[PDB]
RNA sequence: ACCAAAGCUAGCUCAACAUACUAAACAAAUACAAAAAUACACCAAAAUAAAAUAAAACAUUCACCUAACAUUAAAGUAUAGGAGAUAGAAAUUUUUAUCCUGACGCUAUAGAGAUAGUACCGUAAGGGAAAGAUGAAAGAAUAAAAUAAAAGUAAAAAAAAGCAAAGAUUACCCCUUCUACCUUUUGCAUAAUGGUUUAACCAGAAAAAAUCUAACAAAGAGAACUUUAGCUAGAUACCCCGAAACCAGACGAGCUACCCAUGAGCAGUUUAAAAGAACCAACUCAUCUAUGUGGCAAAAUAGUGAGAAGACUUGUAGGUAGAGGUGAAAAGCCUAACGAGCCUGGUGAUAGCUGGUUGUCCGAGAAAGAAUUUUAGUUCAACCUUAAAAAUACCCCAAAAACCCUAAAUUCCAAUGUAUUUUUAAGAGAUAGUCUAAAAAGGUACAGCUUUUUAGAAACGGAUACAACCUUGACUAGAGAGUAAAAUCUUAAUACU
RNA sequence: AACAAACUCCUAGCCCAAUACCGGACUAAUCUAUUGAAACAUAGAAGCAAUAAUGUUAAUAUGAGUAACAAGAAGCCUUUCUC
RNA sequence: GUUUACCAAAAACAUCACCUCUAGCAUUACUAGUAUUAGAGGCAAUGCCUGCCCAGUGACACCAGUUUAACGGCCGCGGUAUUCUGACCGUGCAAAGGUAGCAUAAUCACUUGUUCUCCAAAUAAGGACUUGUAUGAAUGGCCACACGAGGGUUUUACUGUCUCUUACUUCCAAUCAGUGAAAUUAACCUUCCCGUGAAGAGGCGGGAAUAAAAAAAUAAGACGAGAAGACCCUAUGGAGCUUUAAUU
RNA sequence: UCGGAGUACAAAAAACCCUCCGAGUGAUUUUAAUCUAGACAAACCAGUCAAAAUAACCAUAACAUCACUUAUUGAUCCAAAAUUUUGAUCAACGGAACAAGUUACCCUAGGGAUAACAGCGCAAUCCUGUUCUAGAGUUCCUAUCGACAAUAGGGUUUACGACCUCGAUGUUGGAUCAGGACACCCAAAUGGUGCAACCGCUAUUAAAGGUUCGUUUGUUCAACGAUUAAAGUCCUACGUGAUCUGAGUUCAGACCGGAGCAAUCCAGGUCGGUUUCUAUCUAUUAUAAAUUUCUCCCAGUACGAAAGGACAAGAGAAAUGGGACCAACCUCACAAACGCGUCUCAGAGAUAAUUAAUGAUUUAAUCUUAACCUAAUUAACUCAUAAUAAAUCCAGCCCUAGAACAGGGCACA
């Protein structure tokens, strides 16, 4: 017969994890890209429109298993957790960059 | 060679084709980086370092006064009048380290520049050549040799006019009145005390200048320099002598 | 090629039929 | 070409050959070769087949 | 021992100088059908060159391509271009005369085509060769000297068995071991391509950026330019043969198509008939079959056939010429090939397509991701080669990577084992893949089938033969030794009174 | 057990395969610059090397002494016969 | 009568006849002519005929319009007389809806349509039946005399065509004497069988056979010799022809 | 061309003319600024995020939202608009500024990288045998058959794959000559039967020989007439064109129907249409020792209620095939050749299925991959037997011997 099936041909979008636990990351490097919510971010982790993880600061990126409290606005998310059981609490998983560098430092510039 | 093909017949394409695929260097959009570059004048950059370098080497003097010429000849700079060359311009590298004192002729000067010179008790003139005109000064020898009257020097076109009309510039056709003002205002934005130039014994020599409409030291357009005989000729008719003169 | 699982008793490689011969069951004697 | 490849197996060849007279003179006393070999070596006789 | 071999002149090539440039011969005859002494004439002419090609197609465009007055620079700059390919000035600058001219040019398949535009092939334009060797004297031919060396033959036919040889051997065979050589391919002893053999001849060429060596160095170069260690000079580089075609100008209607002139043939027989009537010769066509198929013949011979007073055959001579002529249209014929002649010039047309590519040895060594009138090709990335700089590369434990269920296992990383990897500067090839094991898909849970991912291989040993399976770290010599994969696989059965 | 490799030992070494592309060291024969003087050395230059293009020219074979070609007879020699 | 000189001589072209079309006229064609003339074409004597259609295209008029012997075209669906058939009727679209004739034809397929005659036996041949849903009227329909190196069938007569080959001559042929060519050729010391293998082996593997040469024969193989396959595809390779391709 | 899910199970990537969904934009207002660290992605061109800083506004305010949110899109040049900006089913979607058909009149360069013919691979299709019994067979599974299903093998058909050949492997049917297989049509032997005999159906064993002549069609095939013991199936480059044929396919001419405005096209028909080769090599160029049918007879016997009607055994005559020969007839103008004419044609061993005797494992029985002995029994095949036979005159002539070379005669002829 003939082809019914038409504009299957597509290439991935390299969706993934770019750093994993113990890389020396600088501020602006993107941690991870992802299409649904596999990872949320985490301490120093921003999130971009595309759901991107970029570190905010310089260290070393860490993985986590934390509990999940979503904010009140949502309101998908807020209705899944008033259906839970007593008993139960969310996990979810979270990216983390522990600051290596300090703030700054004090130096003597001038003795007056 | 290679086995079969274009390789091995030697007939591949052009440089830049790439297989009928829109090649790089006709997707990217014209913009203008070299639009009228072939108009834009070029100055030659001067360095206060190599200008001291110079003369403690004995390449030029400071006892005779220093003008484009004389820097050729010290091979100091190498002017290219064909490559749209308007003379050389003064850079302040060595500003600190500067301690002659000279009368120096550029055609461009920086505000640092002029401040170092004058720190010393020189004096810095900037003047405009023509191509016509500074292909001449730069190789005058060759020039008296093609049995040619000195032409006259040409004025500035109107864009380069406010450059050597203003008294900040130095501007060999500047007001003279405001040159002592605008000294002094360099004298006080920089903190160095302006010597009094008239009490030196070289002020003949410090004081020399051009007329505009003339090229060399003490010569005149119109003048034919026979090279050979050691004699320079000059014109009688009104004629000649008024346009050689206006 | 044929697939994986065929219809004729697929012929093994001829490294894996020694191995299915110095495995065989030995009762004991 | 002939000359190098002959030239490896010409040591082969001697080699087969010193066997067969081997084994004919070790067949003429009752005694076959792989027998004659092995309780040789364990009397410590170090005798090549040359 | 024949056939053969050897020789060094003939002359030529590229310049320079240079007179200033259709030679030599012209007694007679030469543009009547040239070389024929002699009668009222006509005579003469111009209209931009086009295209093959490049732009990977092709329409605007495509250097030189008839007419420039040169050289050093301005400059491959300003400008002109489906603004693509490519095309490209000027203003302004530089240039001292005469002699010193000859040859790191050839030596009879070279150099001009040349002993010669002659023989010879073409109606014509046109194409166009091979060919010489003794010595001081051949007025020294019972003459003399020289290599006796190419393939091919003779002296001298052959004796089981094999890519014609090697290992050898007292011995030519007999024995043992070896699937010609290039090209082209995933893979060729292949029954895929080419070559009878010999001599002569025949195919890599360019210097922008770069690397190596040297001069001088913030400056270099024997002007004109380049310069934040650069500038100047040297050395290192990129083939040959072949289309069908396209355009312009010549020469061809002595064959053939048609026509205009001028001539010449048709006997007998039958009919009031010279009626595109009838029988049958000369004559003209060529239906059918058989010989012939490098033939007698690049279309014929033998037999047999159709017309044979006409729209008929035929001689001489003239006319129409290729974007055309001519045609009782067969897309026929126009000098033995006409879906549009031949010759020369454009022309060394252009081919992603086929074939060819010439001394020895040594080092390292690649199977395909992405675009593309693109999949028969190119240009990038990966990989790799040469040189250089630098510090980390592989293996890599614990920790770590998703939400309903989910295998083999990947990513990332210290130690450790080991020397690899990255970066910079120059680069080409390849981009047409075959099987085995594993995870899948289409198919017939078919293919030596097809599309992807991971891994392996392409022995001169083993599976008798064998590209892909197994053993194997590919040097040379030895008449030494130890080993690896591996050589014949099992059963072949049932009395129940 | 044995027999069995490009594997691995043993004795000497010049001390490890290959197609496209790339790198290197040498070198046959010519001419020229200086040497050399029974045929070479160090250099600079190129018409610088042919077992392969249904390659060009010339000469040789094989097919093969094979395919195929021709003169009517006698005599007294040029005259009679047969077609 | 004519044509593909050199594979087709025919059913193709021409042709008398009929018809359409364009032109009122002078010094080189047509023509030393003047519409009863001369060109550009179609179809093929004669005989009986040549039906309907200017919507489209083209031509003319160059406006309405006019022209098919100009290019071309010349219909469905449903019901209806006991049954069958469908005179008729409903409804729709068109410029008109294939009229006369002939017909399983040289006429898509069904197809060896069905039937009769011919033969002992008929995918042949002739005569009928006939929607041929793709026949058909000057791209001509239909009928006939004469004619045909066209194509098909039947009877009669003859015969080596054949059942079934044979005898005898000449040119070839084979021996002797003379002259003496061509395609072809990697090297050959050039076997058979089964198996293997770039998938059909004189050469590999396992076995068999095996003194060496000459002459004369038959053509199974050497994927025999000959022509760089005419079929097929590919090439940003050509050319001829046509037009509703692009540019002009 | 662009996106999502599976193939692609756990970092990324990953194909098919693979399996399923979509996109070539709408709705709304929150109308979404400037400038810059660092990164993901990637051949390139493109695509994505983004802290700090500045401005905007709660006076220390940057993600436009929703529809699987992921895709909702286009490079230069060029053109138009104010200079801010916009412009393509350029969808062949990395896009030539603008271009269709046909070629059987075809040409050239190449490809077995790629088709038709042939081989090979494979077995869907096809063919052959077995396993399983529901049932058909009046009762009765298997005398003859056997649905739904199981299993093994053959390589004939149409396909599938595109592996060897396109610097050529010549293509249907006949003519000639046939080589081979057995899954046997006839001939021979035998088991079973819903086998009385006759005529049949079915199964086992055997391949030495044989398997007709005609009308139509190019036909293989098929139909029909006559006959035979029977008119087998299939392989062999669907054998065989360097042996022949060319009717058909399969070039150039020409009509008819149809498609196309045309050129031209049609596995639609019709008429016509060049079939080349001198044999180099391999291979090859005569032994025999028959087969079948019909008649008569047995016999109108056996067998049967009758109707019908045998086998074996005996005798004879023909046909084909093998090998020979002219007295006659016939071809016959040589003294020969020739057919249409004449002549001749064979014994023993040995077997397969099957049938029977004796007899043990199993003191019965039982033909025995139990022993000994023995019996009835297909065709091949083997052999008896027959043919051949003398080593060494050979110039010449003759010959029923012969291409040459050989061979037989030449004393009385
Ligand atoms: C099939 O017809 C083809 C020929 C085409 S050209 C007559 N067969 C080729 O072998
Ligand atoms: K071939
Ligand atoms: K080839
Ligand atoms: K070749
Ligand atoms: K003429
Ligand atoms: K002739
Ligand atoms: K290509
Ligand atoms: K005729
Ligand atoms: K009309
Ligand atoms: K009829
Ligand atoms: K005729
Ligand atoms: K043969
Ligand atoms: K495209
Ligand atoms: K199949
Ligand atoms: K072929
Ligand atoms: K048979
Ligand atoms: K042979
Ligand atoms: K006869
Ligand atoms: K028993
Ligand atoms: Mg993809
Ligand atoms: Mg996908
Ligand atoms: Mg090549
Ligand atoms: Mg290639
Ligand atoms: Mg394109
Ligand atoms: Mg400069
Ligand atoms: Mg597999
Ligand atoms: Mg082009
Ligand atoms: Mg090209
Ligand atoms: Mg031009
Ligand atoms: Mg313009
Ligand atoms: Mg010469
Ligand atoms: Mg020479
Ligand atoms: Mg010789
Ligand atoms: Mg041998
Ligand atoms: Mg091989
Ligand atoms: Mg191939
Ligand atoms: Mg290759
Ligand atoms: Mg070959
Ligand atoms: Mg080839
Ligand atoms: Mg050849
Ligand atoms: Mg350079
Ligand atoms: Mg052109
Ligand atoms: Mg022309
Ligand atoms: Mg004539
Ligand atoms: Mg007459
Ligand atoms: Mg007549
Ligand atoms: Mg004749
Ligand atoms: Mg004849
Ligand atoms: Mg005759
Ligand atoms: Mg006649
Ligand atoms: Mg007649
Ligand atoms: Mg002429
Ligand atoms: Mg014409
Ligand atoms: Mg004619
Ligand atoms: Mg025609
Ligand atoms: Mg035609
Ligand atoms: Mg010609
Ligand atoms: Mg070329
Ligand atoms: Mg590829
Ligand atoms: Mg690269
Ligand atoms: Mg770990
Ligand atoms: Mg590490
Ligand atoms: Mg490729
Ligand atoms: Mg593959
Ligand atoms: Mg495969
Ligand atoms: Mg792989
Ligand atoms: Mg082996
Ligand atoms: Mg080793
Ligand atoms: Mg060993
Ligand atoms: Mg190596
Ligand atoms: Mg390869
Ligand atoms: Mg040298
Ligand atoms: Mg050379
Ligand atoms: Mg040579
Ligand atoms: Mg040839
Ligand atoms: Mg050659
Ligand atoms: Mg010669
Ligand atoms: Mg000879
Ligand atoms: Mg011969
Ligand atoms: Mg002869
Ligand atoms: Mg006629
Ligand atoms: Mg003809
Ligand atoms: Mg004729
Ligand atoms: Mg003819
Ligand atoms: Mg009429
Ligand atoms: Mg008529
Ligand atoms: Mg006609
Ligand atoms: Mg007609
Ligand atoms: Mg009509
Ligand atoms: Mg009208
Ligand atoms: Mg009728
Ligand atoms: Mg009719
Ligand atoms: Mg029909
Ligand atoms: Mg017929
Ligand atoms: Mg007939
Ligand atoms: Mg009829
Ligand atoms: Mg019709
Ligand atoms: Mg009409
Ligand atoms: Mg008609
Ligand atoms: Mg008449
Ligand atoms: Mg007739
Ligand atoms: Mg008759
Ligand atoms: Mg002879
Ligand atoms: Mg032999
Ligand atoms: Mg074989
Ligand atoms: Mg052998
Ligand atoms: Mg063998
Ligand atoms: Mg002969
Ligand atoms: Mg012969
Ligand atoms: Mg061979
Ligand atoms: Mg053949
Ligand atoms: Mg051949
Ligand atoms: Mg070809
Ligand atoms: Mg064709
Ligand atoms: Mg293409
Ligand atoms: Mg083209
Ligand atoms: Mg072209
Ligand atoms: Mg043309
Ligand atoms: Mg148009
Ligand atoms: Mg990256
Ligand atoms: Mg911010
Ligand atoms: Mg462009
Ligand atoms: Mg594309
Ligand atoms: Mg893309
Ligand atoms: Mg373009
Ligand atoms: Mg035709
Ligand atoms: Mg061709
Ligand atoms: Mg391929
Ligand atoms: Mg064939
Ligand atoms: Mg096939
Ligand atoms: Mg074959
Ligand atoms: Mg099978
Ligand atoms: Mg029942
Ligand atoms: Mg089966
Ligand atoms: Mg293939
Ligand atoms: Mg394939
Ligand atoms: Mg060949
Ligand atoms: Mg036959
Ligand atoms: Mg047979
Ligand atoms: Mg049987
Ligand atoms: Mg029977
Ligand atoms: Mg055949
Ligand atoms: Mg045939
Ligand atoms: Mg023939
Ligand atoms: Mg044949
Ligand atoms: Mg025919
Ligand atoms: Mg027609
Ligand atoms: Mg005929
Ligand atoms: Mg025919
Ligand atoms: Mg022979
Ligand atoms: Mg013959
Ligand atoms: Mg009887
Ligand atoms: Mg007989
Ligand atoms: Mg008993
Ligand atoms: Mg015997
Ligand atoms: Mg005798």
């Amino acid at each position: 017969g003939s082809s019914k099936n038409l504009g299957g041909k597509s290439p991935g979008k390299r969706f993934g994890i770019k750093k994993m636990e113990g890389h020396y990351v600088h501020a602006g490097n993107i941690l991870a890209t992802q299409r649904h919510f596999r990872w949320h971010p985490g301490a120093h982790v921003g999130l971009g429109k595309n759901k991107c993880l970029y570190a905010l600061e310089e260290g070393v990126v860490r993985y986590t298993k934390e509990v999940y409290v979503p904010n009140p606005s949502n309101s998908e998310a807020v209705d899944l957790v008033t259906r839970l059981p007593q008993g139960a609490v969310l996990y979810k998983t979270f990216v983390h960059v522990v600051p290596a560098k300090p703030e700054g430092t004090f130096k003597l510039v001038a003795m007056l | 060679r290679g086995h079969k093909g274009e390789r091995q017949r030697g007939t591949r394409p052009r440089l830049g084709f790439e297989g009928g695929q829109t090649p790089f260097y006709l997707r990217i959009p014209k913009y203008g980086f070299n639009e009228g570059h072939s108009f834009r004048h070029q100055y030659q950059p001067l360095s206060l370092n190599r200008l001291q370098y110079l003369i403690d080497l004995g390449r030029v003097d400071p006892t005779q006064p220093i003008d484009l010429t004389q820097l050729v000849n010290g091979r100091g700079v190498t002017i290219q009048p064909s490559k749209r060359d308007y003379g050389v311009q003064l850079v302040e590298e060595g500003a600190d380290t500067f301690k002659a004192k000279v009368n120096i002729e550029v055609q461009m000067a920086s505000e640092l520049a002029i401040a170092a010179i004058e720190k010393n008790g020189g004096v810095v003139t900037t003047a405009f050549y023509d191509p016509r005109s500074l292909e001449i000064l730069c190789k005058p020898v060759p020039f008296f040799l093609r049995g040619q009257p000195i032409p006259k020097r040409m004025l500035p076109p109107e864009a380069l006019v406010p450059y050597y009309t203003d008294a900040k510039n130095r501007g060999y056709l500047a007001d003279p009145a405001r040159f002592p003002e605008a000294r002094l205002e360099l004298a006080r934005k920089y903190g160095y005390v302006l010597p009094d130039i008239t009490k030196d014994e070289l002020f003949k020599m410090l004081s020399t200048r051009k007329d505009p409409r003339q090229i060399f030291f003490g010569l005149a357009p119109g003048w034919v320099v026979n090279m050979a005989d050691k004699k320079i000729l000059k014109p009688t008719d009104e004629n000649l002598l008024k346009y050689y003169s206006s | 090629g044929s697939k994986a699982v065929t219809r004729h008793r697929r012929v093994m490689h001829f490294e894996r039929q020694k191995l299915m011969a110095v495995t065989e069951y030995i009762p004991p004697k | 070409v002939k000359c190098t490849r002959a030239r490896r197996l010409k040591k082969r060849s001697l080699r087969t050959l010193w066997i067969n007279r081997i084994t004919a003179a070790s067949q003429e006393h009752g005694l076959k070769y792989p027998a004659f070999i092995i309780n040789l070596i364990k009397c410590q006789v170090e005798l090549n087949r040359k």
